[PDB]
This record gives structure tokens, C-alpha cells and sequence, in this order.
DNA sequence: CTTCCCACCTGCGCCACGCGAGG
DNA sequence: CCTCGCGTGGCGCAGGTGGGAAG
DNA sequence: TTCTTCCCACCTGCGCCA
DNA sequence: TGGCGCAGGTGGGAAGAA
DNA sequence: GGCGCAGGTGGGAAGA
DNA sequence: TCTTCCCACCTGCGCC
DNA sequence: CTTCCCACCTGCGCC
DNA sequence: GGCGCAGGTGGGAAG
């Protein structure tokens, strides 16, 4: 079971505000080792009482165990900047009937158009689905705070729902392992100096969106990250299968001029991420669940070249396979972070 | 604060979000870059006279390429005539080794309503430098934290061009200006703990003070700020911030901000200290009592007889005592603290640990987590870190270099150079002889070496001996023999330790 | 009040005793009026105080000066004030202004000095002036006659990338030229080589009063890369063995089939001149010499000199000739890799390369082709001409992936060779037309073409950094990227 | 455990010139080992075979023994540049007295005066000698001509001469110690990175004798030769000694001042060499062969420091000792070497 | 009783901006 | 209403002084 | 006018280790 | 047994095509 | 006329 | 057996 | 007449 | 007995 040798980092968990925030966490509780702790609310806390009895409600909703500086930055995050005491409102009981608050978390959303959103974003969401079995009658206020923070377990099939333990987990361990692996955070957890070159960079020029991050943030990615490692295994692996039959997929759609087509991009992608997960073993693979859809072969790896310009936006030639940006990766090569 | 220093901040704010907004105001259409970054800051203190009001360092796609636009903003206060004069320190500001140079003028004036359309039509014809922006700004709304937003459109742009080394304007000290009590070491310590900690998450609502310091405040200074008064600044910047948010909470402490106790009915001295350690590491530091001529036992004295009352005692411990000819004018909380910021804040930039616009360096960084980690600014690692800046990046090193070499060239030609007769024939290395020496030293250094600079004397009992605080801190931090003086040498340097601190690459 | 007036008539006095800095040499009028006066209330927003009027000997000559003053009760801000106050003047219509400042100031030593600066490498105007005084005598009726001093007068196509030749410039020429570089600079008076009674005699009877030497080796200099050129010419390519035109064994005349001393790319054998062919200068002579057309004599001054073209054909080139060539495409290639300077001594990365060659296997090594293929990609700028090329296929390629394509056997797209070569024509006629990065001419009407990109692809593929099978269907140049990046962080 | 912590030179011996022309000659043969051996005179090899009835004519005016690159490149060195056939001519007169040819190698000094010279120069050397005893008839030419490669006997008070070989042995073994304790050769002998700029700086800046070489000479010295440990050893032991006394070993002057005179030098001198021996374990020491002079107690050590700079050149002062000039000292200290 | 050091005290130069007198 | 003339805010950086402590 | 199809911001939960 | 380090799903916008 | 760099042609090699 | 294609060896062309 | 330096000389231990 | 590395000695320059 080989480990993926790259940056384990997510689409809308290891953004780049939200890692901005939790090193101005560590970098403002170092100066402060004695910050009491962050605060909760009585309905939140008696939820948890009848949940699990005799257990901490700040270690219970943040899903953390011992006491540490990184556990104590966690907390200090969770707490403060995405499970906001506005985002914590499950509901808005207006003239008799319950609706999703419609709070957001103080994230941005790495794209400038709004704040993200956080178990209330679109129709079926845990808010929505506690506001309708409320205006049911399917169960009482108590209940539904109960399931605000312990999620509701799926009614047929399906999938279950997360509550704030359950999503405070996987943002946790999404997020410091993706810190961990840019050499952003010592062992310890204290910011090490590329994570403070970042704090300045952000503090200095603009937030976590201006055009100094995007190049430090990709510089990083491709350097500390090993994304170039990742792209020179594709462009390797690629130039050949298109040498030894530059018609390797054309699916020949048009009578008589073979077509690049998208069934042919996801047998080619197939082919790279076996190539790479059996005979070079550099990729880790679980296996998958009897769902009706899947995640592409390398979904989130993908739209991060393409959003930082190492890889065109177009994602498709019949010659090429994956069009690769050598010029961007070149100049990404030489920041010396 | 100034009612012009306020809005040269607002108004450069507002110039680096225009250029972020439109790259092309200050490149070109043919080199016109995808977009860029534009922050403010401010020219460091020790560089050049020409003073500009600001600059806006832009950062493009290349991530290295950064630039300065050195800003001159303008009040309709001061005429027309401004204009001109705006135009020479824009040259001036070239000449200093600035990419570009941006005019911030008001577009309404009293005599002609056109001053951006002149200023380019001289600029244009007679000027002939490309790098010279030009601002036509509408009367500010200061009440918003955006004063400038929307009200400020580039007339002309600017297409861009270091050195900016020699600064003639007459001797400088090269090496960095330390204090003995005030500049030390656990001030730096927790004045960077205070910068980092304002830094992230800034906007920190205020600090306060005490109800009687308030109104002795507004009684000895109508419609100021209590808080600019008390800690004698006049901006908002970055660094501004963290020196007010530094004093009144690690040294004046409301502790410390008492002046004096009413126990049996007579006025005393609360014996309270500062937050601050001492180098020594003995004891906490004191302000403004512990002797017997200080400030809070005068107030105390003068409130036991009945000269003053509580009022204008009040007004005695942030104003001072004037002195009656007999003596030196006392000094309250408000000059103290000045006389502190100005010693602290010049070090800490000269020895390159806070950032031009404020925020603290890589090795500012460092020098807070070896104190935060091995306990303390008193630490031996924090003492190692601190003698190797010292010797490296403040030109101590260059100091010990200068008296080196001057004092074997004065003892080459002539062993025995300035010693008395002892006991017998035995000439001896006195007190006299080493003052006269370390006199000539400093007369060598300054006048043909122009390497020191001297203003007066104050014409008082004392003398300040000549090399206090710098043969102080090399004594200390052991680049200097314990014994003051010897015959052969002079200042005994150990040259070991000096190379080992030499090379620690911090 | 009035104060200025005095400093103003001081300068009148003393345009007229120095013309020389109211007027420029070329021009300098023989005799001119000066006056001083006052602007007028309607001149213009600034006040003007005083302005000097000065007409040159003819009658028509007419120009005015306004003078600016800045006491030292204004500081050194009046410095940048005086500098603004007089591009005012000249926007007014003034022909021209000064500044008249103190000579020394409390904190500012040198103010005439820092304003000229300021006005020279910044303003670019040359129609103000600078004028630093000495403190006035109050007493006398002229304090500033003498005061006032001058000091600053008033005025009243390329290819883009490295050149290379296939045969001319390979990595042993340029070592042995660059060690030859370096052994006469450490011994200046190293002797000149010395050349055949016969080639002497050929050189003569070509051409009389020419020096033996400067002929064979086509140069016209005495400078240090003239030397250090013959001496290679003359020690390595043209060494005594190679300058043997013919053999005279048995009574037939027969080339001797003798090659240099520098080593061939490929590592095979050494390098040649004159011979190998069918037709070679060295073998036309001879064949010409057992036929009986020519003597020895005028076999001696042909290979010299050359054979004509005789008619439909490529005029034949001797060594005269051909030293040309070879002597301005090797000079050319290191000036533009800068491993020399332009006096003509190797410079850091010339040493470098010398040293790799000397301290390793030689010019055809690991390590020197390394060196030689970084170099190439970065301070050659065939990565410039890469990235253009990359750019142009992709921007060709994405609209069509079969732009060029024909039909196949059964139909199926292939990239032929005709594909290959019109593709090569569209982006040398984009790098030339369009992106003017390469100069090109046209002509020599012949039988034979050569190929669009020949060296640069050529090179490119012998280091590898593009594909052994020339063309591809879809990117069209078939780029090994891995290379380049391997190449570009080599850091010479 | 006796042994010196610095690098091991000889003042007339290990000069500039004899390793900048050594390492060019070991570069140029390690790109041909195939050259041919060099070819020594006709009697030469005749007189080697009166000495010796089995050596090689070349291992034996050598001093060298066995095969290897060392070997071959000091060969070629020696009979290149120091044993010149011009050098190894005895007497050259031949008209009415058998005088001194007067040959110089080339090598060139330090001083840049003059190149340098063996077995002739002064009254008692080996060519003179031999000369004088040829003109007198105490000997014959083919005698003469044996005892140049020999070496003559006592014949005198209580030393002997030294011939050719003897001679090769020893400035073999100084250049050799002096190369490898310098860290300018391999083990093999093939030159380092250093020896190749040294080389390089040499060929390029004008000779040996330039400012450039002589910078990088010191500069190697102080810091690839442990002689900055000597400097900071002889500084701390002086300091240490007068700060008990500022006038410690002065005597009364003309007017009673003290002044250090050349016997006081001396005295402290032999009182730092006694602490650096028999005390610190630093310096190895040996017999001094009981003859009527005797070498001072820092020849080359303080010759070196004096005139590459790092020593004042009055070579004594009142209450320092050696006046050490620590601005050179320290910027050469700081150099990539 | 005198002098040195170190933690405390103290303010001199000088630029840039602003208000006003004279024209 | 323009131009300097003069005042001063503020800023940076350089110059005193009381008490322990040795001699 | 309506059915697919891919993509990001927003959701789950294996799988091994103590 | 649970916490730890990652991996593997869905839901609406935009599009393209019938 | 000299100098910057462009433009050819034999002849293996590799096949139609 | 004839066609191109690349490399190493070979040729001049616009321009103060 | 005496002393010191620095190019030229000369062996000393020990595996 | 060969190697790694210590020890003398003449002639100019200065006192
Ligand atoms: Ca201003
Ligand atoms: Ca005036």
C-alpha cells in the first residue's frame, strides 16, 4: 500500500483562505499559550449532554481527543472562523414555521463571489432536512439539536448525513495533512518560515485572493507539493502512448475525421491512474462504493493545475492527451520559495 | 492625528487599489502585465532626506519584479503654489532611485479650475519623464473607513524606470542606535510579541486609561485624543498601533500610570514596576520613580506641602515640571514616551526585524520563537541570537574594526603612548590616559573618518563619556575584556568570540 | 524686498563677460546686450520676479530669462521648490530660467551640486541653469560681484538566438579557440607561425605587397582576436599537413587526404577540408594538374585563390575564401554565447567550459556536452525559439489537431512528409513576417534548396532535447520537455 | 600523540610557483598518460651507473621508487622545471678553469626578482665546490660528474653536501606533504576543485605571483591550513601572559623606560613554542643536531604570516607581542577557498 | 572622599506643512 | 490672490545623572 | 423546450493501528 | 474498542444536442 | 573591401 | 533501381 | 663588528 | 630503506 507522493489537498476544504486562517490561529495563540477556551451555547451543550454524557462539548463538537498546540489551533479554527456562532444556528423559527438560517462561514470561497457555506449550501442539506421534519412534526426541538450535531442516519439506502463532529473531523484531518505536507507547520505545530513568508504575503497584499498568494500558493504546490513530479509522470506516461499510436482513442465518430471524444478522455485518464496506482506505485486506491456516481480518476489534482494555468482549460486534443502549460511551469519552478 | 499625515494613507491605499483595479495606469499597453498586487507603506527612516508621503510597492506576475511609486499628496490648504513644489520632490524622488513617482493633487482649486491638466501639460512638455503620475482627487468624506474610495481617478499615468545608498547630507553613525536602559532586550521581545499578535487580526478596539487621566488630558490639552496624547503619536499606521497598543500595556501599565498613594493621609510612591525585565534579569524595570529627584517622588513632595493640589498633580505626571532655572525640566508620561518609541522603534528598524510598512521579518520571527521556546529574552539563546545581530547586521563589527585599526596605528609608532609616571619609572595605564585615548578615537572617527556623527554638548556637570552604550553592550555580550583598558592594547577585543559570532548565518 | 535685483543684475554682468554658458559653442554670438527687468502682471500665474533679457549681435535676437532666488531662510525644501518654479517658467513662454542658490547650506553641503544632478539624470532639459553664490556683503553697493559661480550652463532585423553552422562551429573549435584565447594572453609575445615557400609565393604572385600571414587568413587587424584567430587558423585547421595541395607520388597528381586536428561532433574521426568528395578544391586542382590544363605554379595560386564557376555552378573557394567563413561564424556564435568579451579574452563561462573539457574526457564528453547544451538553451536563447514554436503549433493545433493531415490508405489521417514540410514553411513565415524575430533574405536561384530551421532543429535534436522521429501527427515538432527543464536550472 | 596541527611549507621549497607549475603539469599529463619519459644527458646515465649498478637512470635521480599518477606527474615536474637540463649542467667554462654555469630554473620567486636556483648562488654550494675541486685536480670529470649525483663527504667541520638525488628526496617530500595537508590533491593525485581554481585564478589574473593568487594563497592557508588555529592559539597565549603584566620581559631603556628588545622576543617566543609543545601537545619538536646555528624558534610559520600580510612586518611590539592584524585576517577568513 | 558604570532620564537639529503679511 | 517669512509638529537620534561599588 | 454530461463547492466514511 | 490519514460521493450551474 | 551571418550541395541510409 | 532526408563540408550577400 | 631574515640546504625517526 | 617532516646556514640589509 504505497502512500500518493504528492500534496493530499481537497476542493473546497484546503482552499486558500482557509489555510491563511489557520496559520494566523497558530501564529496568534503562540504569542498567547493561555487563551481559555472558545465558548458554546446551552442548547448546544445540553445536545451533547444527552448525546454522549460525562464527555467535553468543545472536544466533542471540534471531534478532537488530547490537548495539544495543534489540537488547541484546531479548536481555536473550528470554532471562531467556520463553525461560526451564526453558522451553529440550526434553524429560524419565523411566525410558526422553521427555515435554514442561511449563515455562512467567514471562509472565502477561493473564487472572490461569496462566503462558503456550511451544511446549509443547497436543498437536501442537514438545516433543510431538520427544518422539514420539524415543520412535520416528525420530531421535537431537542431531537433536532440532537441531529444538528450527531446527523441523521439514512431513511432507505442512500447515504447517512454528518453532523458537526463528523465534518469537523474530515476538515481537520484534511486540512492539517495538507499543512503538514507543504512544510507549512512544524511537528509541534508552530508555523514554520514559509508559513509566515504566506501570513505576510496575505497580510501585506491583499488577503488570501490576491495575485502574490495564487503565485506563492502554486509555487508551493509545485515545488513542496510535488505536483511537477505528478505532471512530469503524466507527460511521460502520455507522449508514450500518443508516439507509439498518435490515433490512440479517436473513436471515430465523423465519417471520416476521428474525434477526440470525452469517452475516450475517461478510458485515458483509466489507463494513467492504472499505470500509475499497479506499475509504478505511486498512487494509493481504496476501493469504491456501489454508488450511483463516482469521482473522476483525478479530480481534484486536475482542476487545481487547471485553475492555477499549468494545464489548459480546454483539458482535451486528440494528439496530445492532456494539454500541459510548460511555459507556467517552468517560470513556477524558479519563486526559491 | 495630523489632518494631513491621516490622509496620505487613506489616499495611498486608495491609489494601490486603483492600480490593481486597472493594471495599465502604471505599465504600458504593450508590457501590460495579466494583473498585479499593490500594497502601502512608507520609506524607512533612515534613508535619503527627501521625504516622501508614502509609496505603493507593486508586485507583478513575475513575483519578484517589485517596484515603489513614491506618493506627494497635496491639501488645497496650501494654495497653488503647491503644485510647483510637488513637481520638484517628484523629481527629487527619482533622483532618490524610485520606479515611478505619483502626484496625489486636489482636482478643485480657488484660482483655476484645471490643476491636473497643467500639471501635465508642464509635465508633458518641459519634464519629459514618463514615470510621473498624476491624481485629481474630490474632497474626501472622513468619516468612512474608505475616505478615498471612488474619488480619486489617474489624469495621467506612469511607465516605470535602486542605489539609493548615498544619502549626502552630511556624517551618519553607521553602526546601530542602542540604548542602555530603554533599548533593550525584553522591550524588543515584547514589542515583536505585540506587532505579531496585531498583525493577525488586526483592529483591535482600543486600549484606555484611567478617569483622571482623561481629564487631566483635556484640562492641559483641549480637543486632543487621550490616547495619541499619552502615548505621543500622530497616525494610524501599522507600527503606530503596535507602540500604542506596547506602552500602555507592558510599560505604562495602570500599575505603573499611578502616581502616588494617600495611605495616612500623606501623599507616597506606590512602588509599582513596568512588565518589562531588565537585562540584568534581577528585577522588573522602573518609570519614573525609584530615586529620589524622580518624578512621581517630586509630585508626591509638592502635594505634601501644599503647593499643589490633586488637579494639578495630575496634570504634573503627563505634562512634567518645568525647572526654575536650577535643573533640568522634568519629563512626564507623554515626552518619556516619544524619547522610548523613538529609541526602540530606529533599533528594531535598523537592525532590519520589522518590515518597512510594519510587519516583522523572518528574523524578527526567529528572534521570538528562541525566546518563546527556551524561555525568555534572558535566555543564552536569546543572548547568542542578539550579539550575533548586533555584530552582523547592526555594524558593530565595522565599529570594533575602525578603533582596531585606529588605536595599532596610534600604538605602532609609539608604545606608551599615553601612560604617566607610577609608583617608580613603571609607567602606568591610568583613568586619565584612557579618556584622553577613547577622546581621540572619537575626535578621528568623526571629523576625518565622518564615520560618527556629533551635535553639542548640554553644558552640564556631566559629560557623557564617549563610547557609553556601545562599549556597554560589547562588554556584556563578551566581544570586550572585562578590564576596561591595558597598556599594549588599549580596548582589549577578543577577536575569538567576534568571529565566532561572526558567522552564525541568522 | 528687493533683494534679487542685485543677484540678477550680477548674472547680467557676468552672461555677457562668458558667453559661454548662455550660449552653446557652436553658436556662441560675438557680442550680446544683457538687461534685467521685471515680468509683467499679465505674464503668467507665476510671479517672475526677475527675468534678464539677453540679445545676441543681430538685430532680430531677442530671449529672456527668469531667474529664481532662494535665500537660506528657506532651508533645503527650497530646493525642490526652485526646481518646480522653474519648469513654470518655461511653460510660460521664457526661453529659459536659473536657479540661484546658496553655495553651502547648514545641513546640505553641496545644494548646486545635488540640483544639477537632480536636473541632469532625471529632468533631461538643458534650458535651466545653476548658479551657487557665496554669502553677500551687505555693505558694498554689489554684494554678489565674485559671489556667483557656475555650475550647471543652459542651452539657449535579428534572429534573436545564437548563430550556428552545422560544421563550423563545433564544441572542439570552440575549446581549441578558447585555449588558444587563454595561452596568448599569458605570453603576448609568442611568435607568429610561419607559412610555405611555396603557399608564400602563391600569395605573391596572387596579390603583391600582402602580408603572407594577414592574406591566407583573411583578416585586416593587429587587435587580440585577430591573433588569437590566425594562430587557431593556422595551428589547427590549417595546419601544414591540411595546406598540402596535392601528392606527386609515381608522376600522378593525387590529393594527400590530410584532415585537421579538431575532432568531428559525432567522435568518428577528425574534421576536413578541401577533400573528401568527388569535388573538393584539393582534388579539381589535381585532376586539372594530371590533365595538363594548369602548372604547379598555377595549381599553387588556384588553391589559394579559388576556381571560378566556369559556368552553371558554384564558384569554387580556396583558403582565402574559406577563412572568411569559418573565422566569422566562430567569432560570431562566442560573442553571442558571451564566452568572450569584446576585446576578445574568455570571460567566467569560457573558463568554465575550458575547464569541464580540460578537467574531463574533452569537448566530446558527458560533462562538455552537458555545458554545451545548457548553454545553448540559456544564454543561446534557443528556449525563446522553443517557446515560440510551442506557442505557435499549440495555437495551430487546437483549432484542427488534423491541420496538415492527408488521407491514408484506408482514409485514416497521416502526417506525411509534405505535411511536415509546409508546416515548417507556416511558422518560419509567422516567425518572420509576423513576430520579426528572425532576419531573412532570399535568392541563390538553384537547383538544391536547404531546409526552414536546419542547424536549430538539427542541433536540438542531436542533444535531445527534441524527439529522433522528427514530426508527429498531433504537437506536430515532437518537444522532450523533460530535457528542457533538466537544461534550464543548470545555472552556468 | 606529537603531532602539528598546521600545514607543513618550507620557505624557498613549497612556493607559489612550485604548485601552480606542479598542478599543471599533473592536468596536463592525466589527459595523456601515454607521454613519453623525459630524457636525461649522456653521462648522466653513466655516472648513475658508476653510483649504481642496477637503478633506472630516472628512479634514481628521482629519489622515486615503485609506480603511480604521483610519481609519473613529480617526475615530469622535476626534470621539467627544477632539474632542467640546462640546471643539471655542472660546469660550463671549459677555457682555462672550470667555473659555475650560473643556470636558472624555471620557477620563478616569491619576491618576482629573479627565477629560482639550486647547487649554486654562494661559495659553499655543490657546483662550486665540485668546480674547485676539478680546477685543483682533486678529483676527474667522470669523478666529478659521479659526485654531482652523489654528493661529496664531510670533508669539513660537521656537514656533508647534498647532490641531486638527496636533494630530489627532500623537496619531493615537502612539495608532496605541503600539496595533500592542503587539500589540493586527491589521494591518487589527481587535482581537487580548489587546485583547479587555484589553477584557473593562476593562468587567467597573470602568474602566481599576482595579487589574485596571493589572495587565494592566504586565504587557503588561513583556512584549509590549520593556521588560523595557530594565530588564535599564539593571540590568547600572549594575551594571557601580559595581562599579568603589560611590561612583561622588557629592560631598562636609556632613560629608564622599558623597551622590548630582541633577547625579550626571543625569551617569549621560546616560552610560547614550551606551551605549544609540551603543554597544548600542538607541535612536534625534535633534536636540534648540536651545530653552531640554529634555526629561530617560528621560522616559516611567522615568515608566512608576516609577508602574506597577517603579520605586522615590525615583528615585535611592546605589550602585545606579535601585532596580529585581525582586519586582514577576518576578510580572509571569509572566502570560499 | 573620589571616580566609574549602568539603569534611569532629557532634549537638539531639522524637514515639511500650515497660517499669515506684503505686494 | 501669489509668494515667501516665520512658527511649529514630529521625528530621529544623541546627550545627562543618581546610587552602588571599589579604591 | 427538454435530456444528457462535465465541473467545482459541498459532502461522507474506509482502513489500518494501539 | 476509537482516533487518525487520508480516500471516495453528489447537486446544482453551464454547455451542447435532439 | 571587410564584416555580420544568411544560404548550398556530396553521400550514406532508408527505403519506394 | 530510384526518391528523399539528414549531416558534414562548402558559398556569398547586403551594408559604411 | 653584530644580528636578523629568507632563500638555499640537510638530515631525523620509524615503521 | 623509503617516506613524512623536522632541523641548519650564507649573504644582504640595518644598526
Ligand atoms: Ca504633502
Ligand atoms: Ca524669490
Amino acid at each position: 500500500g504505497p502512500k500518493t507522493q504528492w500534496v493530499h489537498m481537497r476542493e473546497g476544504s484546503t482552499t486558500r483562505d482557509a489555510f491563511f486562517r489557520f496559520l494566523q490561529v497558530a501564529k496568534r495563540l503562540s504569542a498567547d499559550p493561555t487563551a481559555p477556551r472558545p465558548t458554546l451555547r446551552s442548547e448546544l451543550v445540553a445536545a451533547i449532554g444527552r448525546l454522549a454524557p460525562g464527555r467535553d462539548p468543545i472536544e466533542y463538537i471540534t471531534n478532537t481527543a488530547d490537548n495539544k498546540f495543534l489540537t488547541k489551533v484546531w479548536q481555536f479554527f473550528w470554532l471562531e472562523w467556520l463553525a461560526t456562532p451564526a453558522v451553529l444556528t440550526p434553524w429560524k423559527l419565523e411566525a410558526g414555521v422553521y427555515s435554514a438560517p442561511g449563515a455562512r462561514t467567514r471562509i472565502l470561497r477561493e473564487d472572490g463571489t461569496d462566503f462558503s457555506q456550511l451544511w446549509e449550501g443547497r436543498v437536501n442539506s442537514l438545516k433543510e432536512t431538520i427544518a422539514g421534519m420539524l415543520n412535520r412534526g416528525e420530531i421535537s426541538e431537542a431531537q433536532g439539536w440532537e441531529a444538528f450535531v450527531g446527523g441523521i442516519s439514512a431513511t432507505g439506502g442512500g447515504q447517512d448525513k454528518q453532523g458537526v463532529r463528523a465534518r469537523a473531523h474530515s476538515y481537520r484531518e484534511d486540512i492539517d495533512s495538507a499543512l503538514a505536507q507543504l512544510r507549512w507547520i512544524e511537528d509541534d505545530g508552530l508555523p514554520t518560515d514559509q508559513g509566515y513568508r504566506f501570513m505576510t504575503i496575505c497580510e501585506r497584499y491583499g488577503g488570501a485572493n490576491s495575485r502574490a498568494a495564487i503565485d506563492y500558493m502554486g509555487a508551493t504546490l509545485i515545488q513542496t507539493g510535488r505536483y511537477a513530479s505528478f505532471l512530469h509522470y503524466i507527460n511521460r506516461l502520455s507522449e508514450r502512448k500518443f508516439a507509439e499510436n498518435p490515433l490512440a482513442y479517436t473513436k471515430p465518430g465523423p465519417g471520416g475525421m476521428p474525434v477526440f471524444t470525452e469517452e475516450s478522455y475517461w478510458e485515458y485518464l483509466q489507463d494513467l491512474e492504472t499505470k500509475l496506482t499497479d506499475e509504478l506505485r505511486v498512487m494509493r486506491k481504496v476501493s469504491g462504493r456501489a454508488r450511483p456516481r463516482v469521482r473522476t480518476t483525478f479530480q481534484v489534482e486536475l482542476t487545481l493545475l487547471r485553475n492555477y494555468g499549468f494545464v489548459s482549460s480546454t483539458r482535451h486534443r486528440l494528439g496530445v492527451g492532456i494539454p500541459i502549460d510548460w511555459e507556467q511551469v517552468v517560470q513556477a519552478l524558479n519563486v526559491d520559495l | 492625528p495630523y489632518d494631513h499625515n491621516a490622509e496620505a494613507d487613506f489616499a495611498a491605499s486608495e491609489v494601490a487599489r486603483m492600480l490593481v483595479a486597472d493594471p495599465g495606469l502604471c505599465y504600458d499597453a504593450a508590457s501590460l502585465p495579466a494583473s498585479i498586487s499593490a500594497s502601502a507603506s512608507y520609506e524607512p527612516s533612515a534613508a535619503g532626506w527627501p521625504k516622501a508621503d508614502g509609496l505603493v510597492s507593486v508586485l507583478e506576475g513575475g513575483t519578484s519584479t517589485q517596484r515603489a511609486i513614491a506618493l506627494e499628496y497635496k491639501r488645497p490648504q496650501e494654495g497653488i503654489h503647491g503644485l510647483l513644489t510637488a513637481i520638484g520632490q517628484a523629481h527629487g524622488y527619482l533622483h532618490k532611485g524610485y520606479s515611478g513617482a505619483a502626484i496625489v493633487i486636489p482636482g478643485r482649486y480657488s484660482s483655476h479650475p484645471t490643476p491636473a491638466e497643467y500639471v501635465r501639460d508642464v509635465l508633458n512638455a518641459i519634464s519629459g519623464s514618463r514615470a510621473i503620475a498624476v491624481f485629481s482627487y474630490s474632497p474626501p468624506d472622513t468619516t468612512s473607513p474608505t475616505p478615498f474610495a471612488g474619488r480619486i481617478q489617474c489624469v495621467r499615468p506612469l511607465v516605470f524606470d535602486v542605489h539609493l545608498r548615498p544619502a549626502n547630507q552630511g556624517p551618519k553613525t553607521q553602526w546601530v542606535h542602542m540604548r542602555e536602559g530603554s533599548t533593550t532586550r525584553d522591550a524588543f521581545f515584547r514589542f515583536l510579541q505585540v506587532a505579531k499578535r496585531l498583525s493577525a487580526d488586526p483592529t483591535a478596539p482600543r486600549p484606555t486609561l484611567r478617569s483622571e487621566l482623561v481629564a487631566a488630558i483635556g484640562r492641559l490639552a483641549p480637543g486632543r485624543d487621550p490616547i495619541e496624547y499619552i502615548t505621543n503619536t500622530a497616525d494610524n499606521k501599522f507600527l503606530t498601533k503596535v507602540w500604542q497598543f506596547f506602552w500602555l500595556e507592558w510599560l505604562a501599565t495602570p500599575a505603573v500610570l499611578t502616581p502616588w498613594k494617600l495611605e495616612a493621609g500623606v501623599y507616597s510612591a506606590p512602588g509599582a514596576r513596568t512588565r518589562i525585565l531588565r537585562e540584568d534579569g534581577t528585577d522588573f524595570s522602573q518609570l519614573w520613580e525609584g530615586r529620589v529627584n524622580s518624578l512621581k517622588e517630586t509630585i508626591a513632595g509638592m502635594l505634601n506641602r501644599g503647593e499643589i493640589s490633586e488637579a494639578q498633580g495630575w496634570e504634573a505626571f503627563v505634562g512634567g515640571i518645568s525647572a526654575t532655572g536650577g535643573g533640568q525640566d522634568k519629563q512626564g508620561v507623554r515626552a518619556r514616551a516619544h524619547s522610548y518609541r523613538e529609541d526602540i522603534d530606529s533599533a528594531l528598524a535598523q537592525l532590519r526585524w520589522i518590515e518597512d510598512d510594519g510587519l516583522p521579518t523572518d528574523q524578527g520571527y526567529r528572534f521570538m520563537t528562541i525566546c518563546e521556546r527556551y524561555g525568555g529574552a534572558n535566555s543564552r539563546a536569546a543572548i547568542d541570537y542578539m550579539g550575533a545581530t548586533l555584530i552582523q547586521t547592526g555594524r558593530y563589527a565595522s565599529f570594533l574594526h575602525y578603533i582596531n585599526r585606529l588605536s595599532e596605528r596610534k600604538f605602532a609608532e609609539n608604545p606608551l603612548a599615553y601612560t604617566k609616571p607610577g609608583p617608580g619609572g613603571m609607567p602606568v595605564f591610568t583613568e586619565e590616559s584612557y579618556w584622553e585615548y577613547l577622546q581621540d578615537l572619537e575626535t578621528k572617527l568623526t571629523d576625518e573618518l565622518r564615520v560618527m556623527r556629533k551635535v553639542s554638548g548640554r553644558a552640564r556637570p556631566r559629560v557623557r563619556t564617549t563610547f557609553q552604550v556601545e562599549l556597554t553592550l560589547l562588554r556584556n555580550y563578551g566581544f570586550v575584556s572585562s578590564t576596561r583598558h591595558r597598556l599594549g592594547v588599549g580596548i582589549p577585543i577578543d577577536w575569538e568570540q567576534v568571529v565566532q559570532a561572526l558567522n552564525v548565518d541568522l
